């Protein structure tokens, strides 16, 4: 079953809590 | 092109990480950007990048298939 935490704030908020970015 | 996934996790806030923010391209290297000037890790990992991309949504909680990587990931992300 699915599992969300869908209210959040800005993106620049959202990445400085941020633990690791992965990308490609 | 290009993708970058944001996860959060906190010891007893967050139940598993959390996808925060995801981007492609543009909004890809903005966050890659905007992890540099708040000095959060950038780990470059294309299967784990793209599987997260396509499987697991913005403000979602990773599902089962990826707790030992993202597990592993964090670990390498802790120090660093």
């Amino acid at each position: 079953r699915l599992h969300s935490e869908i209210q959040s704030g800005s993106l620049a908020n959202n990445i400085k809590k941020s633990t690791v970015i992965v990308k490609n | 092109a290009h993708i970058a996934i944001c996860l959060y996790y906190k010891l007893g806030e967050t139940p598993l990480p959390l996808v925060i923010e995801t981007g492609k391209d543009a909004k890809a290297l903005q966050i890659i950007k905007l992890a540099e000037l708040y000095d959060i890790p950038v780990i470059e990992d294309i299967p784990l990048a793209r599987s997260l991309y396509k499987n697991i949504h913005k403000g979602q909680y990773i599902t089962e298939d990826f707790f030992e990587p993202v597990a592993q990931l964090i670990r390498i992300a802790i120090d660093l």
